[PDB]
């Protein structure tokens, strides 16, 4: 993708998250955890939802029969027929097939989006407590509990809390 | 330390779809955008469809025996198969296709007498190749003859105004003998000439016999507007005219009619019944339908690039 | 928006800022000033102006009657005639919704992607001697008078003048 | 603390707009790409324009009364109305539409004498069905019978090669009596009979008595090529041939017209002066024309999203 | 470009790059060196490569004669055939403005996206070792020779390494 | 100190490309999408073409002297020439085009007889305006007329049933004398009609004397089925009916052959040969072709934007 974070720095999705399309997963001194992101993941279903609602349940126009299976109309008319309607099909499969490659390529770049939103909501989120390692991961400087966990996730981290804390080790 | 890692989901096994820059690259979840289920019926439910059988679309009419029980039909959905022929007495109409076509949207049709009357003529002209019950003819046409072998054919003039607000479809057939002296027994002796004349259209015919054939001509007359018939003989006189009804879409097809589906996409094989925009069952459609594409499937992602583990 | 600025991490847009599309609101000792940025403005604006002169004003193809208002054609060529019509009409209706939908889903990305450009320049621009907050502000760490917002301004400002104080600051 | 803080401008009441992700999305600008502005005329500044009026466009070749001040003139742009009409005794143009066709984009017509004399017969035939000051006939052509009631009318060959650059068009008329009595009256008794020939042009034509009609037909004739009419009776012959100016387009409206407004683009309903790409006026246009599309309104976004305060 | 690094933030390109679309320009003790990146230079060539595999040598479509070029048609006909004619030449006309004017934004923003992304991979290598001048160069805080330059490139380098020199000339007060 | 920096190539002069948003933008690389280059020749290499020359496509039919050596073809080229003649006496085929375009996807023909035999009348009609061997008339038909001037034709009537797989392409004429004397000398005085009839088709024909003129008309005739003509005169007869072999394109065209290249797209200047998706050389083309387009040119980028050295 365009953003470089789905199949870019982040190496591998997981199998695990059902909850959801993006997460956290936490390592502390209680074990790990894994939790799904709400607005991260409502924000993407939403636009493919958008997609969905303009290639579905169009209302097409009437067409009539211009042409007969049974007696044969005159030779002339018949051939400029046959010769309009597949070139209409040519443009209609050439238009169909470019449609589809567009939107894809749209789509996947859309969630690699989303998922570096994610990750720089959470850099900006964690200031100088925190380093990323570049697989994805922020190394917390600082003793950080489930609630303490929660609290990033939760977007309510308080960075003064652990500044102090977290400066003391990023220097030594 | 402690850490936080950031990462999206994933499945063992994805869908294949295309892009701008890859083929077959696998993503979380995918819709199909090409329809391809086909159902093999013509569905009839919400609508008044006339299943026409053996009774061609054009016999409607004139009224060959065939087409007895369609003289004055009413539907949204006119179905028209294989088997129905306009014709009993060898003949053809003019502008065939164009009738067709003025006759598939025309919400069926609603027949008025035309009021014509005759004296020192004979009206009871039948043919063996119309049986109804015995030797009959067109149930809407009047064969006109002299009253006897070799007699004289009288200069005769018609007119009728259309009384309705609608246009009328006017029909007549011009008798194409046998032979020469076939035309002189039926009718006078000399040459024979049929004018038919509106404010808008006006066109002279005149029999060339050696071949058995009554073929049939027609106009649409409009409100308030006279047709003038001017004939001496071999003549096929309309006794009633058609006047069309509001709506309707015309199929050919093959398939039996089911009321118990609902559907506005109409082919030769059936009814497609989607939502998708885009359709490979049938080039050729009627109605409300997808676009057709050559290809067999297009799948649009639904999701994310899939990166299992 | 694709990257994230606008409608993003920045709450919402300056109704007070007539000067240009993209610009600096800054707090100090002085008080509060707005000023436009031109270089992010002309950029976003130049590529609009792109897009209308793609078409605005296009010379098209010349097309002949094939029809009869008056009197009517042979109702055979007629119906082929209107079946060629209502096709292209839905080509063209296809084509112009398509072409509509994917070209503001571009204009949207695109000033969103200005935003964020502008927002990296500044940050690159401040080194170590500023905080980002969040919401799209800058937390700086030393005393920066009307001059000195002046100069961030017009991408002259000299980190090295202002780093150990800010440093000193940041501990 | 001092802060700097980015942004962007916004407005308090945006324009609403479609993207492919979601629909009503407000954005701070936006322009209209579907023309819906009508301008009910027909804009021929800087054009030469010929309203036909109670003309018909094939009326300019034979020349009936109405069309007596268009039997040569010079045009970019040719109007059709209609209330035109194209003879003013009874008949028909063989393949009326494919002539007409030919005639819209000709640039306007010139005509040209075919230096036809006549003796041992005359020429002035006239009939009340075209009047100009009491009995006249078509401008350009002549109604040729015998010298009186009942003579026989002779054998005649007239011929015609083609002096030009450009390709002739010429035309020429078959007379169908009332009765075979009257064919006898001014032409004289006998089977009749006219062919026309060129090098690529051959056919031959029998009255057809008991219509009353004069039907027309017609040829385009090579450079230096020779048209040839052989005729015993029945026979309207031209007196001027037609050729053609430059390049035109034909209109049909029941719009006025308007030498203070300019545009390219015309239909039914007048005149559409537009830039943008599309309109939804009508379907059926004329010239250089925004592409027709169903929609009323397709708003393209001039500005960044709109995040009011 | 819309991730401003091509044509925005790197003043221009580097003639003398002739082994790749994308490189590293180092300077140190022992001078100035130039290396190509292989993984960013191959993803945006495949990319590229995927769009002609799509465009050329593809299966053309079927065409035949409607129309007669020695002796004229019909004229009724004929101008119908010409009318859709035109039509389709003037949709295709469009497709082929739109997809290649479509598919040339997007290239030129494929490209500058790469460019951005092997940016912001070195960026997480070098940790609290560097700083982004702003041109896309970074300032390194310690010595690092053309083995430490290598490691850079190939993707070998531990920030651990030289942390404590980089926090050393990085942080230049007195911490209490 | 020591310092990394990354970067991107570059070129002196690049190539201007347009975009959604700018019009002449410099990328390093780009490449043609519309094929303007034109091959002034019939590339026939790996086909087998049939060059009509002055024989007409129509003419393969009915055969005048012209069409002699195409009675029998078999090609999946057929080239047209300007010079083509479908006829030798004066006449027209009716529905000629759709007729042309049947036989330029046919594959070719091969003839069979049809088995019709005559009594008591003549069969030798002939015209010095189909001159083959001194004075004759068309290979694949027979001119019917009476035994002797003014005689009276008999009414008649000939049958033929369809034997093989394929649909038979069944053509006659119909005969317009130069008068009504001369339709009296050749088939006896009074009215005359020709009556064609199938499971399909039916028609009926009446001669109109004044010009010299042979007009021939045509159908197709399905497996198993029966076409009837009666007839009392001014008759033309077909002596050979019609198959087609497989698969073909027609061309017109009046440039040579040549069978040193291989091509699969032809129109009225020649061949086109390219790998494009669009082309600009001809908007009516035959075979496997780039779509025409207005546009002489549409460079496609395969580069990034190129920002050349200060
Ligand atoms: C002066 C002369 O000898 N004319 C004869 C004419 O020759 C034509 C040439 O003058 C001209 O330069 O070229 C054309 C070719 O297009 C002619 O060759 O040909 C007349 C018609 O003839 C035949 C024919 O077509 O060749 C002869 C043929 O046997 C016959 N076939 C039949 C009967 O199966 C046909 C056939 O009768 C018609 O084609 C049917 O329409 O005609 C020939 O008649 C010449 O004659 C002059 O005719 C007039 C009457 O019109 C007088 O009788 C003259 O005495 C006579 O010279
Ligand atoms: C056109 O195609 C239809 C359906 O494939 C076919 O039945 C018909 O024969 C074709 N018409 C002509 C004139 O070849
Ligand atoms: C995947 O998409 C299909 C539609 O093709 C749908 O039926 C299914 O619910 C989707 N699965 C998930 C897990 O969203
Ligand atoms: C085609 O459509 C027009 C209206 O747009 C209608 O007046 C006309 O009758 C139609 N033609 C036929 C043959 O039905
Ligand atoms: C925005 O576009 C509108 C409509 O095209 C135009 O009238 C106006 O001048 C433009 N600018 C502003 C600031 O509204
Ligand atoms: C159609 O256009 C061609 C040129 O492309 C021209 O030669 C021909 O005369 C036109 N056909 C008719 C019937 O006007
Ligand atoms: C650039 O593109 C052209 C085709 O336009 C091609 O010949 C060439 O291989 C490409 N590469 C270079 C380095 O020129």
């Amino acid at each position: 993708g365009l953003f470089g974070a789905i199949a870019g720095f982040i190496e591998n999705g997981w199998e695990g998250l059902i909850n959801g399309w993006y997460g956290f997963r936490h390592q502390n001194a209680q074990g790990e955890g894994t939790a799904a992101d709400y607005k991260s993941t409502q924000s993407a279903i939403d636009q493919i939802t958008g997609k969905l609602n303009r290639l579905i349940g169009k209302t097409n126009q009437q067409f009539e029969l211009i042409d007969n299976e049974f007696n044969e109309i005159e030779q002339q008319i018949g051939n400029v027929i046959n010769w309009t309607r597949d070139a209409m099909t040519e443009i209609w499969s050439y238009n169909a097939e470019l449609l589809v490659a567009m939107e894809n390529q749209h789509t996947i770049d859309l969630a690699d989006s989303e998922m570096s939103k994610l990750y720089e909501r959470v850099k900006k989120q964690l200031r100088e407590n925190a380093e990323e390692d570049g697989t994805g991961c922020f190394e917390i400087f600082h003793k950080c509990d489930d609630q303490c966990m929660e609290s990033i996730r939760n977007n309510t981290y308080d960075h003064t809390q652990y500044r102090t804390e977290s400066l003391q080790n990023r220097i030594q | 330390g402690d850490k936080i890692c950031l990462g999206h989901h994933a499945v063992a096994n994805g869908t294949k779809v295309n892009t701008l820059t890859e083929r077959g690259i696998e993503v979380v979840n995918a819709t199909e955008t090409v329809e391809t289920t086909n159902i093999k019926k013509i569905c009839t439910q919400g609508k008044r469809p006339t299943d026409l059988g053996q009774c061609g679309l054009l016999g409607t009419l004139i009224g060959p025996p065939q087409c007895d029980q369609f003289l004055e039909f009413s539907s949204d959905l006119i179905i028209e198969r294989r088997e129905g022929t306009d014709i009993c007495y060898p003949g053809r109409f003019t502008n065939e296709e164009s009738l067709r076509q003025i006759l598939r949207r025309s919400g069926g049709i609603g027949k008025e007498s035309m009021g014509f009357t005759y004296s020192g003529i004979r009206t009871n002209g039948a043919t063996s190749a119309c049986t109804r019950s015995g030797s009959s003819f067109y149930a809407e046409m009047k064969w006109l003859l002299s009253n006897s072998d070799n007699a004289a054919f009288p200069q005769m003039t018609k007119a009728y105004r259309n009384p309705r607000n609608k246009p009328a479809l006017i029909i007549w057939g011009v008798h194409h003998s046998e032979s020469v002296s076939e035309q002189t027994k039926l009718y006078g002796s000399g040459n024979k000439l049929i004018t038919v004349r509106s404010s808008k259209y006006q066109q002279s015919f005149t029999p060339n016999p050696g071949a058995r054939r009554i073929d049939f001509h027609w106009l649409l007359l409009d409100p308030n507007d006279t047709v003038t018939f001017t004939f001496n003989g071999a003549f096929i006189a309309p006794d009633r005219t058609s006047f069309f009804r509001g709506e309707s879409l015309g199929v050919q097809s093959d398939a039996p009619l089911d009321s118990s589906c609902r559907g506005d996409c109409f082919h030769s094989g059936g009814t497609i019944v989607s939502s998708l925009p885009f359709q490979n069952i049938n080039s050729r459609t009627v109605g409300k339908c997808p676009r057709y594409v050559k290809q067999k499937s297009l799948l649009l992602a639904t999701g994310m690039r899939n990166v299992p583990e």
